[PDB]
């Protein structure tokens, strides 16, 4: 029945009693022997230019650190506004922007349409208390969500939904369950994930952040991964022979 | 006042004014993404006569995602909270053409500065049943109640399932007129005097 009751009786979080073919395998086989090996690149964003990571991105996960991630550098969205992603988004592409709880639900959405994208779909992962059953001046409720907006630009399964625990405090991480529902809908092959850490890093995908202790990022070898004949595949499609 | 009470008619056309101020407005508008209003209906509905001070509940879906925050804003509100329901049938299971979707968004606005209300008392996420279509959780309800108990209350669109003690509940689907509020009752009569609402 009532599980806000339930809440506001006990403390656990109402997404805490939600319970709970055989294809979508041999697709996770073809996305893993299409994938890219994985590049990394530290760079300081907000000094970097951006244009030097070529070539156009079908897909970018955009991840910047929010202050309220530290609730207990980071980025304002001032400074993500500010970001020049129109600059490296193929024509035709796609934005997975992580927007946190607060007002980054607006001020991202002001974002997309900024780099010119128009959001499809808005992916919230819900995070449950089973193991441990302060608010924003602003808020009416308990924040118990984040919201990751799917932007498209151009012309032209999965559930909109992540479900797990909340992370221990002074954990930034997103849940991995994000790059599935991306890399499932085969969107093509150049993956760029800004903000990512090294351990994001992932077959695939160009991680390119702050924090990272590495770099093998070349440009030259980047674009080689994509030259004909593999110029459009989706990631989803066996390696021309 | 405090039992149910309802209007029926065409929210484009009452004159809201009469109804009093809100502590809680909420709406579950027929976006144009049942008969439907166009954006600049939905933008010109006079939304900032029901409160001065308190909150209001806005279900979106689709583009009303983004519409729905232009008229928030548009009629005086920022957007400080989003409910979201996800919805389960009744083993508790879950039940846009790029993902399925598994939920429903309600945008939270505010208005001036409230006092007294209970925030923080409930999260951000409902957990129920899928009950018929465009019928939205009753646990909505016990979250506005625990928020704002006791005070004045008005949803616009509702259905008969809808009325609700402490609200007043407005749509063209309702059966009649039902005003018990004796202010509420005296300003309809006097701006209403033959029970006709037109222009
Ligand atoms: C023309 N002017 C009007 C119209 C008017 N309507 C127009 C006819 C229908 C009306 O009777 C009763 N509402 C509905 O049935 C209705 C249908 C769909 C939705 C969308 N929603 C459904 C619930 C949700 C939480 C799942 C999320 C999505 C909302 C409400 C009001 N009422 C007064 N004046």
């Amino acid at each position: 029945n009532d599980y806000c009751q339930h809440f506001v009786d006990t403390g656990h979080r109402p997404q805490n009693f939600i319970r709970d073919r055989e294809l979508i395998r041999l697709k996770d086989e073809l996305i893993a022997k299409s994938n890219t090996p994985p590049m990394y690149l530290q760079a300081d964003i907000e000094a970097f230019d951006i244009r030097e990571l070529t070539p156009k991105f079908d897909v970018i996960l955009l991840e910047p650190p929010l202050e309220e991630y530290y609730r207990e550098k980071c980025w304002t969205w001032d400074d993500i506004m500010k970001l020049e992603i129109d600059e490296i988004a193929a024509p035709r592409s796609f934005i997975f922007l992580w927007c946190g709880s607060g007002e980054g639900l607006d001020l991202g959405r002001v974002c997309l349409r900024k780099w010119g994208y128009r959001r499809c779909e808005d992916i919230c992962w819900i995070k449950t208390n089973k193991n441990n059953p302060t608010l924003d001046p602003k808020a009416v409720f308990q924040r118990t969500k984040e919201h990751c907006l799917m932007g498209i630009k151009g012309t032209v399964v999965d559930i909109d939904l992540i479900i797990t625990e909340e992370p221990e405090i002074g954990n930034i991480e997103k849940p991995v369950e994000i790059f599935h529902i991306i890399e499932h809908f085969c969107l093509g092959r150049r993956r760029l994930h800004l903000f990512g850490r090294d351990s994001t890093i992932r077959p695939g995908w160009l991680t390119v952040g702050p924090t990272l202790t590495n770099s093998n990022y070349n440009a030259e070898t980047y674009a080689s991964y994509f030259s004909a004949p593999n110029s459009y595949l989706t990631g989803c499609t066996e390696e021309i022979e | 006042l405090f039992p149910p009470q309802w209007i029926c008619c065409d929210i484009r056309y009452l004159d809201v004014s009469i109804l009093g101020k809100f502590a809680v407005v909420m709406a579950d508008p027929p976006w144009d993404i049942y008969g439907t209003l166009t954006d600049d209906e939905m933008r010109r509905l006079n939304i900032p006569v029901l409160q001065d001070d308190g909150f209001l509940f806005l279900w979106v879906t689709g583009r009303a995602m983004e519409l729905g925050r232009e008229c928030l804003n548009l009629w005086g509100y920022e957007r400080v909270d989003e409910i979201i329901w996800v919805k389960t049938n009744q083993l508790q299971r879950i039940i846009g053409h790029w993902l399925n979707h598994g939920k429903e968004h309600c945008l939270v606005g505010v208005k001036g500065n409230p006092q007294g209300f209970n925030q923080g008392l409930d999260c951000d996420v409902i957990v129920a049943e899928v009950r018929s279509t465009s019928h939205k959780p009753d646990e909505i309800y016990g979250m506005i109640e625990r928020l704002s108990p006791g005070t004045r209350k008005i949803e616009l669109f509702g259905r008969p399932h809808n009325v609700q003690p402490n609200w007043i509940t407005l749509g063209n689907q309702l059966d009649g007129i039902h005003l018990l509020d004796p202010d509420v009752v005296a300003r309809f009569k006097q701006r209403y005097p033959d029970g006709i609402i037109s222009k």
